[PDB]
RNA sequence: GUGCUCGCUUCGGCAGCACAUAUACUAAAAUUGGAACGAUACAGAGAAGAUUAGCAUGGCCCCUGCGCAAGGAUGACACGCAAAUUCGUGAAGCGUU
RNA sequence: CGGCCUCCGAACGGUAAGAGCCUAGCAUGUAGAACUGGUUACCU
């Protein structure tokens, strides 16, 4: 059995209002991966929003760093898969049966070892928020989440209830659509969960910096400079990212043509700033030039 | 582990609740002023009325039924009065009907 | 409804109780099921009891229903009390009953030779029921803590699962002669083929035991 | 050491010394009045009993010998610490009384500051009132001044009043403070005088036969309220040198009189601190929180 | 802030999960290493013996 | 995971612990005794 | 909604004051998955020539029992190289420095 | 003036043990559900 002290819980999910009020049960339900009993947290998310459950150990928690009920990471945001590829890990926690529950009960044991405060194994060695992380993630707290669920009634008609009706009166969706059926154990395991194919196809056609044909091409055109940038600036911006070997301002096009020494250190200052190297608040283009 | 007052708690709780805006609970190491956080506007236009301190508000009150003489055998409503401005029933219509069956069969 | 729920939560379909308290089965069983539908002393315990309790608040019906009458429903009160050995089968379960047993025999020989003192005669009309009503409130005085122990026991036994894991089983008195030669041979082993070794290869315990044995049949052989 | 003390089932509101410096008095929700030894292990030997009410504010008399307790239920108490027992249970009070003020080396006697409207003056001889000075509204605190001729008070209007017991007027208005105050407290010089106000801000006036006519003199900074509008008080230590302030930041505000730097700013408490009580001889510190239980600090 | 309260238990009920699982044990700690004073000779003669 | 089984054996019994009074050997002699 | 304003103030309303202060695993569902020792059929019982009593040990095997008692075929299951760190003589023949 | 009047009934150990098989039940009643479209110019 657990024994928690709070939730750990994403604040889209835990609410709106500062103040909340949450009932704990103790033993109160079986967690759906780590299978064992655990404590059970109730809280009322907001005005006219379903009461919402933790619904996964405290164990089971800390060891893949999510929130007990959103399930999404706890930093940035992301499905479990997601994450695991933006910090290229791989989770090796079992499947089967028997080989599950013993790896549940060392790993237990070896987290009563801990301090409590941060997550145990490579989520410590896997911290570093690549671009691609931070870019994906969500910004204002999209707490349509915790409206209630589909009036069953209420799509055949019968939500007879009156305005009660203990299920939103609006239409279903359609089946058909990959956002529909995502079992809680993928979604933790991380195995064939829709929404992680939809984000990362979204990924993949976001804007980065493309890269040239030729080797000697090795000048980079920044668009979009401004006059309030100095040519000592776009060398801080290019200086100890590598070695710049010239710098072209073109202030009759508010542009920049940056010369490298090391090809590789060119490349990853402008991929890394691209539309994002942000100096004194100018969305410059990071480019290889002509 | 804090320890605070419960008729306070209570009380700010149901402002945030039911106006939309409550004095804010941060007890920073910062000194920070009272501020009404949440529908900020709402707090300033409203006075900071609670929801439990009287306030002026001739806002309409949805009407309702008033049956409440015991001794009509079918006659008395009296704490189970309906709301007079009440639906008779809840249905969804043609449109989204046929399409929900739609979607019933889709699934 | 609750003994129907035990049983039919386990499972067996076969049997049924009926409204008297009787548990009947409703096919032949096979051995298996013979061996699977066993209860214990929790069940029938409970059972009985409940039959007694039924046997009395029927009796009150049939008095409010307007079947009988007042002295006949103070007589059969009486009866059921004294006879709770022919109509219950508790005994069956908790033998020390006959404790109570005996002791509602021995009042009624005491108010029955007191009650017909004089042209009063042998025969039903003898309902003066404080007497065996009493006892059988003792016997449940005594009894609720232990059968609540053993529904809990049963209760828990069913929801939680049985646990074979860490039994550690005390040794009995079918278990004195095996126990000991156990104990006797971890101890030989312990001793010298790990602690006057130096035949470090592989120091052949597996045959020094050997040796062991077939010295204890030639002692017994002479 | 830290010394916390604990026996009290609801907040303590109030929490002040012998006036020998020999025994504590503590007081709050829990509708009675705690005793304890300031020295050995800070033992609790006596309780106090009766007040249905709310235990708001108590006060001592100069000696010692008499303590005056103000409650919840329209009523303030004068006991007697020889016994513990009630004398007199001053009535009349139209609405909450929660400041109390016994007049130090004058004739016996108080002022209390209630929820009425009114500040009262009482004799605790005659089981009658003496006078009354209706302003308009409540007043949440009370403090006579050394000649025993002007009573202070403050309330939600945030202008602090001033009454001359002869004349029966507004003797002395006092203004500048934004919000409501919360504390007064006459330093002993009986001169200086301490105001904690929940805008933030402490104040430090002076009631004089001649003033400069707007009398702010210091102003320290921290000082916080929140939601609860708890009653925040203050005091000046022995000597004039250091100002105590709770507030309901969890923090005990350790001032100086000289600098108006921040010599302290502790931790320590889970609950507001309502109520700081220096030692009339020693560099002891008591502190009255909401987390239902007291601190014993060496400073 | 938040109001932690800790929810009924109802008296009538029983039990709610299986208890007996059963898993091999857990591996055991790091071993400490083996300080021993270093090991002497047998004979091939002792070892006939 | 606390079973709620039980045992007839599990009863409270002896609840109390009998010290070693004053004249049967208590510490206290046995420290002073030659 | 109740009462009182020496409220308008008629006995229509309006107002003011007081009093009263936050239910709920929201579902009649809709889902979703696994067992019945039941058939079905196969299957088919330790030791040693034969016939048979048992008590144990081991553990990702249970079942009946309140059970730390007892029972379940001695409850079942428990065997084809159950080979592990590691060699060297004696002679001969052939080719080599 | 004598009196002396036990007990009492049920279970287990005989009706094999097993793999498949397939369908009720019986359990679940959840968690989650989505967001756009930037480009070249001077001297031989
Ligand atoms: O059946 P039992 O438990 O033994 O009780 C009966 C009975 O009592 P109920 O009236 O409650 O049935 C008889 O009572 P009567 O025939 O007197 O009305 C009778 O007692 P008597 O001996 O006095 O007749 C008889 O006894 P027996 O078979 O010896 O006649 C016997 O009581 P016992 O316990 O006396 O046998
Ligand atoms: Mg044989
Ligand atoms: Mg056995
Ligand atoms: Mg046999
Ligand atoms: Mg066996
Ligand atoms: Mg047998």
């Amino acid at each position: 059995w657990e024994d928690a002290d709070f939730p750990i819980l994403c604040q889209t999910c835990l609410g709106e209002n500062p103040y909340i009020r949450m009932t704990k049960e103790k033993y109160g339900k079986e967690c759906k991966i780590c299978a064992r009993p655990f404590t059970v947290f109730r809280w009322c998310p907001g005005v006219r929003m379903r009461f919402k459950k933790t619904e996964v150990c405290q164990t089971c928690s800390k060891l893949k760093n999510v929130c007990q009920t959103c399930l999404l990471d706890l930093e940035y945001g992301l499905p479990i898969q997601v994450r695991d590829a933006g910090l290229s890990f791989k989770d090796d926690m079992p499947k089967s049966d028997v080989n599950k529950e013993y790896y549940t009960q060392n790993m237990e044991r070896e987290i009563s070892n801990s301090d409590g405060t941060r997550p145990v194994g490579m989520l410590g060695k896997a911290t570093s928020t690549s671009d691609m992380l931070l870019k994906l993630a969500r910004t204002t707290p999209y707490y349509k989440r915790n409206r209630p669920h589909i009036c069953s009634f209420w799509v055949k008609g019968e939500c007879k209830r009156g305005e009660e009706c203990p299920y939103r009166h609006e239409k279903p969706t359609d089946p058909d659509d990959p956002l529909a059926d995502q079992n809680i154990k993928d979604r933790y395991y991380g195995i064939n969960d829709p929404v992680a194919d939809k984000l990362l196809k979204r990924a993949s056609t976001m804007p980065r910096l493309d890269p040239p044909e030729d080797k000697t091409i090795t000048t980079l055109y920044v668009g979009g400079l401004g006059d309030t940038i100095t040519e000592t600036d776009l060398r801080n911006h290019f200086y100890q990212f590598g070695e710049i070997r010239t710098i072209t301002v073109v202030q009759r096009q508010q542009c920049a043509f940056i010369q490298f020494a090391t090809r590789q250190a060119a490349e990853v200052a402008a991929e890394k700033s691209f539309n994002k190297l942000i100096v004194n608040g100018r969305r410059l283009n990071v480019k290889w030039g002509r | 582990p804090a320890h605070i007052n419960d008729f306070m708690f209570e009380q700010q709780r149901r402002t945030f609740a039911t106006y939309g805006y409550a004095l804010d609970p941060s007890l920073d190491n910062h000194q920070v002023s009272a501020k009404y956080i949440g529908s900020v506007e709402e707090a300033e236009k409203n006075q900071g009325l609670t929801v439990f301190e009287t306030g002026q508000k001739k806002t309409e009150k949805r009407k309702k039924f008033k049956e409440n003489d015991a001794s009509n055998i079918d006659g008395f409503l009296g704490p189970w009065a309906k709301y007079v401005d009440e639906k008779d029933v809840a249905k969804p219509s043609e449109e989204e009907q046929k399409e929900l069956d739609e979607i019933t069969a889709k699934r | 409804n609750m003994l129907n729920l035990l049983i039919h939560r386990k499972n067996l379909n076969y049997l049924h109780l009926d409204y008297n308290f009787n548990l009947k089965p409703v096919k032949t069983l096979t051995t298996k099921e013979r061996k699977k539908s066993r209860f214990g002393n929790a069940f029938h315990l409970c059972r009985e009891v409940l039959r007694l309790t039924k046997l009395v608040v029927d009796s009150h019906v049939q008095y409010r229903l307007g079947n009988v009458d007042a002295f006949q429903l103070a007589d059969g009160l009486q009866y059921i009390f004294a006879h709770v050995g022919q109509l219950t089968g508790m005994y069956r379960y908790k033998y020390k009953l006959m404790r109570q047993i005996r002791m509602c025999k021995d009042l009624k020989h005491l108010i029955y030779y007191r009650f017909n003192t004089g042209p009063v005669g042998k025969g039903p009309g003898c309902g003066f029921w404080a007497a065996g009503w009493r006892v059988w409130l003792f016997f449940m005085r005594g009894i609720t803590p232990l059968l609540e122990r053993w529904l809990g026991n049963l209760l828990a036994r069913q929801f939680e699962g049985r646990h074979s894991k860490g039994v550690a089983k005390t040794v009995t008195k079918q278990r004195v002669e095996s126990h000991f030669d156990l104990e006797l041979r971890a101890a030989v082993m312990h001793d010298i083929l790990d602690m006057m070794p130096e035949g470090i290869k592989q120091n052949k315990a597996r045959t020094i035991l050997q040796h062991l044995s077939e010295a204890w049949r030639c002692w017994k052989a002479n | 050491p830290i010394m916390l003390l604990s026996g009290h089932e609801g907040e303590v509101y109030c929490c002040k010394f012998h006036p020998n410096g020999s025994t504590l008095a503590s007081a709050g929700f829990d509708r009675l009045i705690l005793l304890w030894n300031v020295y050995g292990d800070c033992d609790n030997y006596a309780t106090l009993k009766g007040h249905s009410g709310a235990v708001m504010e108590l006060h001592y008399n100069t000696d010692g010998s008499m303590l005056f307790s103000a409650s919840t239920d329209k009523t303030v108490a004068v006991w007697d610490s020889e016994t513990g027992e009630r004398v007199k249970r001053l009535k009349g009070h139209t609405s909450f009384v929660n400041s109390c003020y016994p007049a130090r080396r004058g004739p016996q006697l108080v002022c209390t500051g209630s929820d009425d409207g009114t500040v009262k003056l009482w004799d605790i001889r005659k089981k009658a009132a003496i006078q009354t000075f209706q302003n308009t509204y409540q007043v949440l605190a009370v403090t006579f001044n050394d000649t025993s001729d002007q009573i202070i008070s403050g309330g939600i209007d945030n202008d602090i009043k001033v009454w001359d017991l002869r004349q029966n007027k507004l003797t002395y208005t006092m203004r500048g403070h934004a919000d409501s105050v919360t504390g007064l407290s006459l330093s002993s010089e009986g001169s200086y005088l301490l105001s904690n106000a929940m805008d933030n801000t402490v104040r430090v006036w002076d009631v004089r036969p001649f003033a400069p006519k707007e009398r702010c003199v210091k102003i320290f900074q921290g000082n916080v309220h929140n939601f609860e509008k708890n009653l925040l008080r203050c005091s000046w230590s022995p000597d004039g040198s250091k100002i105590a302030a709770g507030s309901a930041d969890r923090f005990v505000y350790v001032w100086d009189t000289t600098s108006r730097r921040i010599l302290y700013k502790l931790p320590g408490h889970a609950g507001s601190i309502n109520e700081v009580a220096f030692h009339p001889d020693e560099p002891i510190i008591i502190s009255a929180s909401s987390d239902k239980r007291l601190y014993m600090g060496e400073i | 802030v938040i109001r932690m309260v800790e929810m009924q238990k109802d008296p009538m009920e029983p039990p709610r999960f299986k208890i007996n699982k059963k898993i091999p044990r857990g591996p055991p700690s790091p071993p400490a290493p083996v300080m021993h004073s270093p090991s002497r000779k047998m004979t091939v003669k002792e070892q006939q013996e | 995971q606390l079973s709620k089984q039980y045992s007839s054996r599990d009863l409270p019994s002896h609840t109390k612990i009998k010290y070693r009074q004053t004249t049967q050997d208590a510490p206290e002699e046995v420290r002073n005794r030659d």
